[PDB]
């Protein structure tokens, strides 16, 4: 089988360089093309460079003519990424991709984010959204806050609650920290009866939260 | 240099229904255009090569047709593992890849309403010195739904950011969630609060006042 | 969709091509063209950019004229596409040793280049030709007469010029496509798509005489493909049958080659027995001299059914047949103080004809007549010459009492023949008659007694007479019984 | 007997070069012996020549490069139809 293992993925300062590399198994690594292809969220495919195994000849998209770099190590079957000076807009993710001359792209790599940004680890502080007092269903949640890096992990009820949960997707803020809701409707009745809880991981700061949701 | 123009942006279709999207390169590519399925958290599939062949592991719902300029793929009837995003692409000489836009193929259902609700800044959050509102507008299916923060009848300036989730697996319905931010002086000097939701009603805000 | 140039288009044969390197790897063309090791230039995407270009309008998958064709690469050809006669004798040598070598098969070999006249290049063309391969070479791009330049000027290939996309001959800069008596059609020259050598998959955009030669090469691969054993002069005259009609505005030529440019522009219509193929030949204009001679020959397999004479002063005196080697040859004689004269022949496919000519001496009586009457013999041409200064029943020539009149008279049961007349009393420039639908045009002839004659010439199935009594224009048709 | 051919466009004329073209039943052995007749007489003369290529089974001949001085010698050598100055070629 073919298979196309990437690393070098994390947090790099603005005005850094990130270092990625792509290894290959299954195949004779120098009998096909190779391309570092990225994609910001949201947006679409956009080309860095490739190389030939072989040869060593190269080709880079000059929007990146000086910060890009691509190399290979032939005797580890390994391709190579370097990207200098990166800015906030170099937020994407990366991936490396085997071409078949003339034909298509075959195997893709499994995707590496790289996140550009100066803040530092933060843990979460779980503030709770009340259900409100006024009026079938009741809304409630709980307001993930400040934290650095992605991602954070919401439960309800240590997962006994799944139905009509929905955790949204962060937002990234003015102080470089990110911040999300994640909110469950449940039947007005079970107010007073039912305990809601919502459990909070930051797995990179090791920051596990659980905080009660009660009516004001 | 080649530049490949996909036609729609969104495609909104419901399951078992038959799906249509077109590629238009700006020069002659002959039959050596791709096409590729990417799914969310996922890396690009190779579905169609050469226009018309369906490559290795495809279904036969999947089919492409055109040489020259003009491309179509065409999914014979729509599973739910096919609302995806589709791209096309073909080699060139000065950029040696160019690739489509993207095309977002989304689940059809009937037009539905947001179940608006407001939620006032927490306790612990106003001794930090920082005040959150949050409007959340769950399960309706038009994606499209514009937040407009209400102030004690004044304007949301700049201060507002909002998420939308992906489309429910069960549903097929949208929900969204803005915050408006403030600092702890300007939510106390304040009277009213509200967020108006125009969706399909006309205008239904939900205020709160502490 | 499908290009514009592949419009008009609807097995062990070979297409050698002498051009520049080509980019063998490319899609458009892989598998199906070797490269030979053939190389011979005077001294990298750049130098592959001509000849991958028409290896894809040749056998192109997605572009291409014969979808498929087997071609073979000889390098001639520099990467700036400068090549030498000699390099270009050493590769047409190499053909001759590989068709000795490669089993037996239809060789169609593509000389999409141009250089002044050669006579050792022509001779090599000549020596191909009679070893049974089917040249195709380019008119050449420089506004010129093809016939200044090799190999376009080798009466034993198919020379092919230029058209664009409204079927005008295509103009670039003050240069464009050549034109004359030495080119047989014209094909798209002009925004050709074709396989590029910048990728694998790039598609370019060229234009010029080698893009229409090429054209013209996959007709040919196409038509050897259903039919293995055609021969050139077979091959020729499907060439000029199948083209579009008088779809040229011969105002862009210069006035002088309007007549000798055949208005024909390459096609290959549905496919859809034994019918009757004329084209007319053009022979090289004569001089000033008073006893000078304008000879036209027809090819080889070709049968001469006609003799025409033609003059821009109309000081001539006529034409005549004359058995030369076995065959008939069309003589026009020049008058005294005429700038000198045009044989025009009408060369046709008419098998074990052994046409032969009928002379009648001047009668000097009220005028001169001969006819044919050997047993299933047809009269196919009327000619008529004399030797002074200034003149003062059906299957029948008849010329002017001082006048000597010539007869052709051709071996052909198949063929039912019969003249058609159109006169006008006063004529502006022409006096026209053509062949009705199914007829073909063997001979194109003025009645004599007339006041100004410039001469008369075969335009496809249409019988013209220049002028300057009613003038009047014959026109003999003939066609096959079924 | 022998004539001499030349490119009318003489911007396209490569003198120093000459196809070297034999009568029509001329056999390989007589071309040989042509070529190496020509460069005897050549060298006897002070002219350093060079048979790039022999020509057998399109055409009798050879190909030279030598001297233009050479040509009213090599037209009057026994075999020789007509000699023909190099000359350019190009791709349309
Ligand atoms: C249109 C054609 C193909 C064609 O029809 N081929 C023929 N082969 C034999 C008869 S027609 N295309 C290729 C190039 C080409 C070149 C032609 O003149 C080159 C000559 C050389 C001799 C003096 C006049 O210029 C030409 O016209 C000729 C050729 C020979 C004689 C003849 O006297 O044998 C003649 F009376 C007229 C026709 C062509």
């Amino acid at each position: 089988e073919v298979q196309l293992l990437e690393s070098g993925g994390g947090l790099v300062q603005p005005g850094g360089s990130l270092r990625l590399s792509c290894k290959a198994s299954g195949y004779t690594f120098s009998s096909y093309g190779m391309y570092w292809v990225r994609q910001a969220p949201g947006k679409g495919l956009e080309w860095i460079g490739w190389i030939d195994p072989g040869s060593g000849g190269t080709k880079y998209n000059e929007k990146f003519k000086g910060k890009a770099t691509i190399s290979r190590d032939n005797s580890k079957n390994t391709l190579y990424l370097q990207m200098n000076s990166l800015r906030a807009e170099d937020t994407a993710v990366y991936y490396c991709a085997r071409e078949r001359y003339g034909y298509y792209f075959d195997y893709w790599g499994q995707g590496t984010l790289v996140t550009v940004s100066s803040a530092s680890t933060k843990g979460p502080s779980v503030f709770p959204l009340a259900p409100s007092s006024k009026s079938g269903t009741a809304a409630l949640g709980c307001l993930v806050k400040d934290y650095f890096p992605e991602p954070v992990t919401v439960s309800w009820n240590s997962g006994a609650l799944t139905s009509g949960v929905h955790t949204f997707p962060a937002v990234l803020q003015s102080s470089g920290l990110y911040s999300l809701s994640s909110v469950v409707t449940v039947p007005s009745s079970s107010l007073g009866t039912q305990t809601y809880i919502c459990n909070v991981n930051h797995k990179p700061s090791n920051t596990k939260v659980d905080k009660k949701v009660e009516p004001k | 240099e080649i530049v490949l123009t996909q036609s729609p942006a969104t495609l909104s279709l419901s399951p078992g229904e038959r799906a249509t999207i077109t590629c238009r390169a700006s020069q002659y590519v002959g039959s050596y255009l791709n096409w590729y399925q990417q799914k969310p958290g996922q890396a690009p599939r190779l579905l169609i090569y050469d226009a018309s062949n369906r490559a290795t592991g495809i279904p036969a719902r999947f089919s492409g047709s055109g040489s020259g300029t003009d491309f179509t793929l065409t999914i014979s009837s729509l599973e739910p593992e096919d609302f995806a995003v589709y791209y096309c692409q073909v080699w060139d000489s000065s950029p040696p890849v160019v690739f489509g836009g993207g095309t977002k193929v989304e689940i059809k259902r009937t037009v539905a309403a947001p179940s608006v609700f407001i939620f006032p800044p927490s306790d612990e959050q106003l001794k930090s010195g920082t005040a959150s509102v949050v409007c959340l507008l769950n399960n309706f299916y038009p994606r499209e739904a514009k937040v407009q923060w209400k102030v004690d009848n004044a304007l949301q300036s700049g201060n507002s950011q909002e998420s939308v989730t992906e489309q429910d697996s069960k549903d097929s319905t949208y929900s969204l969630s803005s915050t408006l931010t403030l600092s702890k002086a300007d939510y106390e000097k304040h009277k009213v609060y509200a967020c108006e939701v125009t969706h399909q009603g006309l205008s239904s805000p939900v205020t709160k006042s502490f | 969709s499908i290009p514009w140039n592949l419009e008009r288009i609807t097995s062990l044969v070979e297409v050698y091509l002498l051009d520049t390197s080509i980019q063998s790897d490319h899609r458009e063309i892989e598998g199906r063209v070797m490269v030979t090791d053939f190389e011979n230039v005077p001294e990298a995407s750049k130098c592959d950019s001509h000849g991958t270009h028409l290896a894809g309008v040749v056998s192109g998958r997605d572009a291409g004229v014969a979808k498929g064709a087997s071609m073979r690469s000889l390098r001639v050809l520099n990467c700036q596409g400068k090549g030498t006669v000699s390099g270009t004798l050493i590769g047409l040598e190499f053909i001759r040793k590989s068709q000795l070598v490669q089993p037996v098969g239809p060789l169609v070999v593509l000389l999409p280049l141009a250089g002044g006249y050669s006579r050792v290049l022509n001779a090599a063309c000549q020596r191909l030709a009679r070893a049974g391969v089917v040249l195709v070479t380019a008119a050449g791009n420089f506004r010129d007469d093809a016939c200044l330049y090799s190999p376009a000027s080798a009466p034993e290939v198919i020379t092919v010029g230029a058209t664009n996309a409204q079927d005008q001959p295509v103009t670039l800069g003050t240069l464009g496509t050549n034109f004359g008596r030495c080119v047989d059609l014209f094909a798209p020259g002009e925004d050709i798509i074709g396989a590029s050598s910048d990728c694998s998959t790039c598609f370019v955009s060229q234009s010029g005489t080698s893009q229409a030669a090429a054209h013209v090469a996959g007709i040919a691969a196409m038509m050897l493909s259903a039919e293995p054993e055609l021969t050139l002069a077979e091959l020729r005259q499907r060439l000029i049958h199948f083209s579009a009609k008088d779809v040229i505005n011969e105002a862009w030529f210069p006035e002088d080659q309007r007549v000798l440019t055949p208005n024909l522009v390459a096609a290959l219509p549905p496919s859809t027995g034994w019918q009757l193929f004329c084209r007319t030949v053009w022979s090289a204009h004569s001089g000033p001299t008073r006893m000078a001679t304008a000879i036209a020959r027809c090819a080889p397999d070709e049968e001469l059914l006609s003799c025409s004479s033609f003059s821009r002063s109309g000081k001539r005196r006529g034409e005549r047949m004359e058995a030369q080697g076995g065959k008939l040859v069309c003589r026009a004689h020049n008058a005294f103080g005429g700038e000198g004269v045009y044989a025009i022949a009408r060369c046709c496919l008419l098998p074990q004809a052994n046409c032969s000519v009928h002379t009648a001496p001047p009668a000097e009586a009220s005028g001169t007549r001969v006819h044919c009457h050997q047993q299933g013999h047809v009269l196919t041409g009327c000619s008529s010459h004399w030797e002074v200064e200034d003149l003062g029943q059906p299957n029948q020539c008849v010329g002017h009492r001082e006048a000597s009149i010539h007869a052709s008279c051709c071996h052909a049961p198949g063929l039912e023949c019969k003249v058609k007349e159109h006169g006008i009393p006063a004529p502006q420039e022409q006096v026209t008659v053509a062949c009705e639908e199914g007829w073909t045009l063997t001979g194109c002839s003025a009645l004599p007694g007339t006041s100004h004659v410039l001469g008369a010439y075969a335009v496809d199935n249409t019988c013209v007479v220049r002028s300057r009594e009613a003038v009047t224009a014959v026109a003999i048709c003939c066609r096959s019984r079924h």
